[PDB]
């Protein structure tokens, strides 16, 4: 199944994109004319390969479904030890509710569209600038699973955003973020 | 088919405007564009990819994402730049506004008079204000920042509504559609234009 192909590099090129987002360096890609071999989604998006591993190693051959969503989390470390959960992105999928739909370049493209609002939104909540300047009194860490959503640990008021969604003959995508506002101990 | 149009407004110190502008119309032009079509003569096409850039604001607290295109970029900066240069010239209460229009050229099948048939306008209505002390003007910097994190979430939040993007086009028509004449990427067809209000 050439979908199911799609949804495996979708999710992956998803932790990708978090990840890079909250390394703390500026992120910058070459378009080329030209098809690059294996950039999917018609995007740049490098792959750090000990992330490719644990998205991997967090998704064990599986899909997003009802209750198996794939979550990345993103925690501050004090250099005292002390940590705190800033944000936690789900890639979800709903059951049976779908869309009788058009050629394989359409979902494709709707994926595609999908990343690039991930692109965009990872550079406007709290953490990202939190990240621009970690490494002194703290770091940004990352932790990836694939199972229910617990929203805990964010904080009392935590925001929701939603990054979009992507309907699909086996169900709907949705992509969203839960991030802290206030930082406390 | 029915055009979308969307509408943001934000206040900036003068020294902010062009960054401002950047940033909300890079966000769309990196929703609005595609890597570069190859077609082959049985119809088939292979698309290129498409960079990204994170690129600092520093005038404002805030960093965006835009296509790695530097001549998308300077086509921009160049248009944005009139306009600020327009907006502090005018003479009035600092009040004017940039549009991003993408459109179609129409196609014989279709029923309409004009060529350019726009299904997508975004305006950004833009207040300057002027500021007293430094003290301000840091303030100002985090501020403005914060405004345009909630301007991006809301271009994403619209564009997910937005239902329509045009049929993709065979080799005869891709002209009729996207924006060809770039090395890098390949914007749908747009049009930048400017208004001073008052």
């Amino acid at each position: 199944s050439d979908l199911d192909k799609f949804i495996k590099f979708f999710a992956l090129k998803t932790v990708q994109v978090i990840v890079q987002a909250r390394l703390g360096e500026k992120i910058c890609t070459r378009s080329s004319s030209s098809p690059t071999g294996s950039d999917w989604f018609n995007l740049a998006i490098k792959d750090i390969p000990e992330v490719t591993h644990e998205a991997k190693k967090a998704l064990a051959g599986q899909l997003p479904a009802v209750g198996r969503s794939m979550c990345v989390e993103i925690s501050l470390k004090t250099s005292e030890g002390d940590s705190m959960e800033l944000e936690i992105w789900c890639l979800e999928m709903n059951e049976k509710c779908d869309k009788e739909i058009k050629v394989s370049y359409t979902v494709y493209n709707r994926l595609s569209l999908l990343l690039k609002s991930l692109l965009a939104i990872t550079r406007v909540t709290p953490a990202y600038r939190l990240s621009r300047k970690q490494g002194h009194e703290y770091v940004i860490l990352y932790r990836i699973y694939f199972g229910e959503v617990q929203l805990s640990g964010l904080g009392e008021g935590f925001q929701t955003v939603r990054v979009g969604t992507v309907g699909t003959p086996v169900g709907t995508i949705t992509l969203s973020c839960a991030y802290r506002i206030n930082l406390a101990f | 088919m029915n055009c979308r149009s969307e509408v943001l407004e934000v206040s900036v110190e003068g020294r902010q405007v062009e960054e401002a502008m950047l940033a909300v119309l890079h966000t769309v032009l990196l929703h609005r564009s595609t890597g570069k079509f190859h077609y082959k003569k049985e119809g088939t096409y292979s698309i290129g990819t498409v960079g990204t850039q994170d690129v600092d604001c520093d005038f404002i607290d805030f960093t965006y994402v835009r296509v790695s295109s530097e001549e998308l970029d300077r086509a921009l900066r160049k248009v944005v730049g009139e306009f600020k240069d327009a907006l502090r010239n005018s003479g009035g209460d600092g009040l004017g506004q940039m549009s991003l229009e993408f459109y179609q050229k129409k196609k014989s099948r279709w029923p309409f008079s004009d060529e350019c048939i726009p299904w997508e306008v975004w305006t950004v209505k833009v207040h300057v204000v002027a500021l007293a002390t430094e003290q301000e003007r840091q303030i100002c910097r985090e501020k403005v920042g914060e405004k345009l994190c909630e301007k991006i979430i809301n271009i994403v939040e619209v564009m997910n509504r937005h239902e329509y993007l045009p049929k993709m086009p065979t080799q005869s028509e891709v002209d009729n559609v996207f924006d060809t004449g770039l090395r890098d990427v390949q914007p749908y067809l747009y049009k930048i234009s400017f208004q001073i209000t008052d």
